[PDB]
């Protein structure tokens, strides 16, 4: 998930040797590493989609590469593309137990298939969630961000009378603090690179209750006017 | 490196004393930072790490993040417990909830579980026990996941 | 149950040893053996070793399956050890290649209406070289399932897709009525310890200094060669200084670069040399 530059450099030829299964390896590795990330952030995004595409046709390709393009295919659009790999926790410093032991239990589908649904176990979504903290419910407001709106978008869905008459005559890449913030809703996809960026309003019904961290974490906000009524996002468990 | 923790205890209650709140954190994140990546002695790691906690306790005003990676970091039941005494004791709710949405967001399960018992029997606010208890973090997560879904269907295709 | 790919035959030393040594003392017979084993499960087959069926006089075809012979051998061999089932056969195809004929189709549909997970080792004793020994086991498809087209390979497991099957294979076909295996010698540490014993010396043989005249003819027809291709190399040298790249990446092959040779020379004759003072000195004191 961090997108490291030098890695890609260095997996690109790993994923054209000749040998089907280490292009097998490297296509789903690939797809790790740039998970949540459109064209807009990295140019060869785009590329190695294509290369994937191309995999998964072209009949006359191992089944073991047919195998690595799918299943990268699948990470690499992970679920609603609302959803990343991240070893690493928080701010702080930990290994967050549950995704090691997933990445751990993935690895391991070299004897046992099945296993590789244990990846399901890493993924973490990528939010800002704000709540009111006073009866644990969820409100709408915008948070400003710094960054440019064409850079963290969902990818584009898969697609595939004389005078006249002698007129006639003669015819024979930082996006670092863009300004001019845009309003973010609550509930929408933060990216981490994007995270930092995010700021609230300073003046608002509510006011984080700390200073936010740019993490992917939830913020508790302060109801400046406790009396007034404004729309609630209804979670799963509210309505039964 | 001399491994004198008393030392950094001397220097950090004669020079944070005379010092605001930001100040005493930037310093007292370098020391962090310090400890985390260089330290390798994991006794003194758990000792300096405990020392950090300590001061910030008794530092009049306290970023609640530093104390939330504190005790992440040493995973001790004990700390916490203090750590959400004085919360308790202050009756910040919205500092509460967050600080236990984030001991959720990252903490070891053991720690959590044992948390979340110890808080129950001392019969604390039963928001801050649902609230550890982990299902509404989840919750919310399921409802990000189910709203703001965006499939390639025609990709599977 | 369909199987799996990740099904794998192992084989013990003493069956792959005796396999190599009837093979090759029947070239270009191909003789035929029974595959003493258990099934330990359904991904596994250990097989333990072989015993050798006689070659009736049919020459180059695997038909004598002489039925006497393998129960006498099979009942008393039980009076010393090896309680085993009678897990395959194997039957060498020197020359060829590794791969199934029909004849070799029938016995082995013969051998599964016994026992349904016999498998048909390989062996090829010729094209075999050390290090490289060729093998790999096989079983029939089963009939009517290429209309499911799904012949019984489910990939669970990455282990059975490595393996590649062979060109000229296909061409007798490997996917259309035998499903490879793979192959997985299991050592000991008992015989992979001593079967080192095959490059150990007589100990009474290090100290023997050789006859020494030998050791003076040698170094001054080495000298003498040392002279030559010393001359040959200013030679060489000389010729250098006039040539093409285009040539001289051709121009030493079908003659003698007296470069090689003078530091072929030169090497071989200092080990000799130091081999020989060390040995003269070490009994020299040591001795007396
Ligand atoms: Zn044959």
């Amino acid at each position: 998930g961090k997108g490291l530059q030098s890695a890609i450099d260095v997996l690109d030829p790993l994923t054209k040797d000749p040998v089907d299964f280490v292009r097998q390896a490297a296509m789903i590795a690939l797809s790790m590493i740039l998970i949540q990330q459109t064209e807009k952030l990295n140019p060869q995004v785009a590329d190695i989609n294509k290369n994937f595409l191309s995999v998964i046709t072209n009949k006359h390709q191992e089944g073991l590469a047919k195998f690595g393009a799918c299943v990268a295919q699948g990470i690499m659009n992970a679920g609603g593309r609302n959803v990343t790999i991240q070893l690493e926790n928080a701010d702080t410093g930990t290994l967050d137990t549950k995704s090691v032991v997933g990445l751990v239990m993935f690895s391991q589908f070299w004897y046992w298939f099945p296993l590789a649904h244990f990846l399901s176990l890493s993924f973490t979504p990528t939010t800002v969630i704000g709540i009111r903290g006073s009866d644990q419910a969820i409100p709408k407001f915008q948070m400003n961000c710094y960054a440019k709106e064409d850079a963290f978008s969902y990818p584009r869905m898969y697609e595939e009378t004389t005078a006249r008459a002698k007129a006639r005559a003669k015819k024979t890449y930082k996006n670092k603090y863009s300004s001019k913030p845009y309003k973010v809703d609550n509930m929408t996809r933060i990216l981490p690179q994007q995270s930092r960026y995010i700021s609230f309003i300073k003046d608002d019904r509510f006011v984080p209750v700390r200073k936010f961290k740019g993490n992917n974490g939830v913020v508790v906000l302060r109801d400046r006017e406790p009396k007034e009524p404004v729309a609630l996002i209804e979670t799963v468990r509210q309505m039964k | 490196e001399g491994y004198r923790l008393d030392i950094i205890e001397s220097a950090l209650k004669s020079k944070l004393d005379q010092d605001s709140t930001s100040e005493n954190v930037k310093i007292i994140n370098y020391l962090l930072t310090l400890a985390i990546t260089t330290v390798t002695n994991s006794k003194f790691r758990s000792s300096i790490l405990r020392k950090s906690f300590d001061f910030l306790m008794n530092m009049p005003n306290c970023d609640y993040l530093t104390l939330n990676k504190v005790v992440v970091n040493l995973n001790d039941a004990g700390l916490a417990l203090q750590l959400f005494k004085k919360l308790k004791e202050e009756n910040d709710e919205g500092l509460s909830a967050q600080i236990a949405f984030d001991l959720v967001s990252s903490a070891s399960q053991q720690l959590l579980e044992i948390l979340v018992t110890e808080l129950t029997a001392q019969g604390y606010d039963p928001a801050l026990l649902n609230i550890l208890s982990g299902l509404p973090t989840c919750d919310y997560y399921n409802t990000f996941l189910l709203n703001n879904k965006n499939i390639d269907i025609g990709l599977l295709n | 149950g369909r199987d799996d790919t990740k099904e794998t035959v192992y084989i013990s030393s003493i069956a792959l040893l005796k396999m190599l040594k009837h093979g090759r003392a029947g070239v270009p017979m191909e003789v035929m053996g029974l595959m003493l084993g258990e099934f330990v499960d359904d991904y596994t087959v250990n097989v333990v070793d072989v015993f050798a069926m006689p070659q009736s006089g049919t020459g180059v075809s695997v038909e004598a399956v002489d039925d006497v012979f393998q129960a006498k051998m099979m009942d008393m061999l039980k009076q010393t050890g090896r309680d085993q089932m009678v897990v395959g056969w194997y039957h060498s195809h020197p020359g060829f290649g590794c791969w199934l004929s029909s004849v070799d189709v029938n016995t082995q549909k013969s051998f599964e209406q016994l026992n349904s997970r016999a498998v048909a080792v390989v062996v090829d004793p010729i094209q075999s070289v050390k290090g490289k020994v060729v093998i790999d086991a096989f079983r029939l498809i089963d009939t009517g399932a290429l209309i499911n087209n799904l012949e019984p390979r489910q990939t669970t497991s990455n282990t059975g897709l490595l393996n590649k099957a062979n060109i000229q294979a296909l061409i007798h076909g490997l996917n259309r009525h035998y499903y490879s295996l793979n192959i997985d010698y299991h050592k000991t540490a008992k015989e992979t310890k001593m079967l080192m014993n095959l490059h150990k010396e007589q100990w009474q043989s290090g100290l023997k200094m050789y006859d020494y005249e030998e050791k003076e003819e040698s170094n001054l027809a080495a000298t003498k060669s040392m002279v030559k291709i010393a001359e040959q190399y200013s030679k060489r040298i000389e010729e250098e200084k006039e040539l093409t790249e285009e040539e001289l990446k051709t121009r030493y092959v079908g003659r003698q670069d007296p470069k090689k040779h003078l530091s072929e020379t030169a090497d071989e004759t200092l080990e000799n040399n130091i081999v020989s003072v060390l040995t003269a000195g070490v009994n020299s004191v040591a001795i007396k």
